[PDB]
DNA sequence: ATCAATATCCACCTGCAGATACTACCAAAAGTGTATTTGGAAACTGCTCCATCAAAAGGCATGTTCAGCTGGATTCCAGCTGAACATGCCTTTTGATGGAGCAGTTTCCAAATACACTTTTGGTAGTATCTGCAGGTGGATATTGAT
DNA sequence: ATCAATATCCACCTGCAGATACTACCAAAAGTGTATTTGGAAACTGCTCCATCAAAAGGCATGTTCAGCTGGAATCCAGCTGAACATGCCTTTTGATGGAGCAGTTTCCAAATACACTTTTGGTAGTATCTGCAGGTGGATATTGAT
């Protein structure tokens, strides 16, 4: 049964987890979910690749968190960035404090 | 009929979604003759991936990348 | 295992998968352990941010389950997102109610 | 011979009404076969006798149409810009040039 | 006797325009004036962020790239009046050109 | 010994002829009256746009100057890759 | 002996190799690729050079500059498409005037 | 009196270019300005190719870029007749490499 | 203002294409100390370049006057187009299999690759002579426009 | 067609910065040789899934008829937008000096790679009811368009 078991690992579950922390009583069609996986996926590369670009310009090799900030700064439009730029500078200092 | 097998009312149907009130007679061909380029260009890019992975079937992944690199990126098939 | 890195940040986004995901594409030689979080966080929020306005779009048309149309309406009716996906098509999304000015009955008023 | 004054929704109305009808609808607006016929007629010219995955053709029927749908909004504008309401194919041609299509 | 308008030589309205299109098309030097454009690159940065410095070069692109822009947008626009059946470019034309390009909404 | 005088409303440092000139190069014969102003703002939007970027480069490299490269990085990344100035 | 002459080229299969490891697009770098690459680049250069050359001549000049280059590039179908979103410093445009803009009937 | 702290070597193809220049037009010169476009010609294209190739790897979960990917890359990127020639031109020197030593 | 003639939009009705939640399951995705690897910031610190005033000067922007001609609103008007409305061909479908062919597997040598020598070379400084083209003066033919 | 008045071809020359042209050093880069280590061709076959056929139905299409009026087409007419004319200012040009703040050499450490061994849970793969909805039923009356 482990034969055709080549996994198609997706964010879908994590997305439903999140689907609840603001709208805890909501359904979402598996086709409307298929979109949300194409979302974060898109958002992943976009930012990553930019932070990947942001290396060599500076003759860099280690992607530090910084170039992610910048990536997103460069990436995300107006007000909508501010929050994100914040949201992530948050969690970083939490895990700094954490184990 | 293939390309002519694309219906004048279907041409109208899609146009209406763009908010087209009035459709001139010529449009019907032009629409087809603008839909063609789109496809040629799209599929060209698509199959080129097929022909790399060594495949006789145009996968879904074959397309996403076509439309992505085309610049007309699509959502909800990459699974 | 004891507890998660994603919990050490309080999310629903796998800070684990990120750190490996950011290797497979070969985005650099070395990775600062700050980044995989910084990313997850942002991506997380972002995903939510839509879901919000999508879930907000649910009640309006007396339906409970989110369909693409609600995700499209979520996206396009916003400014800062419309732009973020000004070059993207959501499958089955359809188009927002928009009729041009001159088109209405009895000339143009 | 006649009918004694019939109901004829004076032209243009059914159009505006269909706009109202079609704009809020989300499902595609071309028969799948003719499309899948055309999706297979052209594709050959790059590699011969192939197969199309269930989803693959539709992903196109999404895009293909999605491209057109918008491509029309742009046309209308031009027509409207020339103080018109009917989309003459000259509009399309103009609206191609600009995106980076015929230029 | 009193019949022959005036004497000074004047070219018809637009025949210098043709004369010029022919010209600023033939060549290539940047078309707004250096130091005036300059400040506009200085001042828009200083407004994003102060205590800053532009490489001798780096304003240049901002200019080179910036003409380019319009001249090419202008072309899109020139086309738009012609399409509306005209010889004259009124904003809308641009706004329309910006529109389709996907520049605004 | 420094300078840095007040810096405001330079957009008109983009002057009618020079604007008008690009209108020639464009292949444009008859110019509306609203144009020149409308035009001045698009340039800003433009500028406005590319410079957020080229600075967010300078800004980032912990730089205090807008090296040629930045601007180009910022131009390409927007859709307008430029050949000539570097990289 | 060098790998260039070895593949019969003018471009550096050495130098493009470096810029494939240091570049990071994958970990393992092939052996034919960097060749194929240099070659690839070399064709293009050449293609366009043999283009803005005649250009350079058209205006009776012998030192190819950007203008001729942008004349080459633009005046040609396939290249244009390769550089549809590209830009060329002191580019110049391709001389051209729309028709309704020309005067007729006295 | 020179060499004042060794500046990080700025390396272009201005030689490789001009080599291949003389081949096309023996007497026909070249600006810095004119060249300084050309270097970006390479610069631009390389990365476009290395790029599209890198993408293909992860589309087939491959860790290496073969000259087969480059072809596909070129085959996708480079349009029309420009692709054909290149494809062959690529191979031609590839083959001169494969059948050496 | 009158009111036939449709299309539309509200709760209320039920069945199935579709999401919801549990049990069984096992290679892999993930987390954890360890012992060792190096990017990268951090300071001294040369050296290049940009910010800056200088003054000359001069080409190019300003603003105002005067008209020639292109836009705008004018009514128009003939045939192009939506509407209806008759069929009726031609998608839709599901129903359920021939059968690829993509997926999956375990191999196994050519291919990549990281390690230590080796040898050229291409790039910068610096040094010092040529040489293409912008650019000014000047002498025939071009185009435009008032006749 | 000829006259007149500006802008321009067309070759002519200076003159200098912009290319191209030596030495000379010289640091990295490129190449040679084997050693290690492995990602993927290369056939074999499973099984989810792709290709027409089957077999009634009619939904969606087209060819159809009539006008309802929008494109385009002239007609006029007020006035903007161009050509020109007279000024002058601020752009441009060329060095010149502090002095920033960038770049490269030199150091030592926080953080990360590369192993190695056990731990948790997300995809897979079913069996079964769950469940909001996605398309008929009355019934109502606004949105349409005759009077
Ligand atoms: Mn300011």
């Amino acid at each position: 049964k482990k034969r055709r078991k080549t996994r198609k690992e997706s964010y879908a579950i994590y997305v439903y987890k999140v689907l609840k922390q603001v709208h805890p009583d909501t359904g979402i069609s598996s086709k409307a979910m298929s979109i949300m996986n194409s979302f974060v996926n898109d958002v992943f590369e976009r930012i990553a690749g930019e932070a990947s670009r942001l290396a060599h310009y500076n003759k860099r090799s280690t992607i530090t968190s910084r170039e992610i900030q910048t990536a997103v700064r460069l990436l995300l439009p107006g007000e909508l960035a501010k929050h994100a730029v914040s949201e992530g500078t948050k969690a970083v200092t939490k895990y700094t404090s954490a184990k | 009929d293939n390309i002519q097998g694309i219906t004048k009312p279907a041409i109208r149907r899609l146009a209406r979604r763009g908010g087209v009130k009035r459709i001139s007679g010529l449009i019907y061909e032009e629409t087809r003759g603008v839909l063609k380029v789109f496809l040629e260009n799209v599929i060209r890019d698509a199959v080129t991936y097929t022909e790399h992975a060594k495949r006789k079937t145009v996968t879904a992944m074959d397309v996403v990348y076509a439309l992505k690199r085309q610049g007309r990126t699509l959502y909800g098939f990459g699974g | 295992k004891a507890k998660t890195r994603s919990s050490r940040a309080g999310l629903q986004f796998p800070v684990g998968r990120v750190h490996r995901l950011l290797r497979k594409g070969n985005y650099a030689e070395r990775v600062g352990a700050g980044a995989p979080v910084y990313l997850a966080a942002v991506l997380e929020y972002l995903t939510a941010e839509i879901l919000e306005l999508a879930g907000n779009a649910a009640r309006d048309n007396k339906k409970t389950r989110i369909i693409p149309r609600h995700l499209q309406l979520a996206v396009r009716n916003d400014e800062e997102l419309n732009k973020l996906l000004g070059r993207v098509t959501i499958a089955q999304g359809g188009v927002l109610p928009n009729i041009q000015s001159v088109l209405l009955p009895k000339k143009t008023e | 011979g006649g009918v004694k004054k019939p109901h004829r929704y004076r032209p243009g109305t059914v159009a505006l009404r269909e706009i109202r009808r079609y704009q809020k609808s989300t499902e595609l607006l071309i028969r799948k076969l003719p499309f899948q016929r055309l999706v297979r007629e052209i594709a050959q010219d790059f590699k011969t006798d192939l197969r199309f995955q269930s989803s693959a053709v539709m992903a196109l029927q999404e895009a293909s149409e999605a491209y057109l749908v918008a491509l029309f909004e742009d046309t209308n504008l031009c027509a409207i810009h020339a103080k018109r309401v009917t989309i003459m194919p000259k509009d399309i041609q103009l609206a191609r040039r600009i995106r980076g299509e015929r230029a």
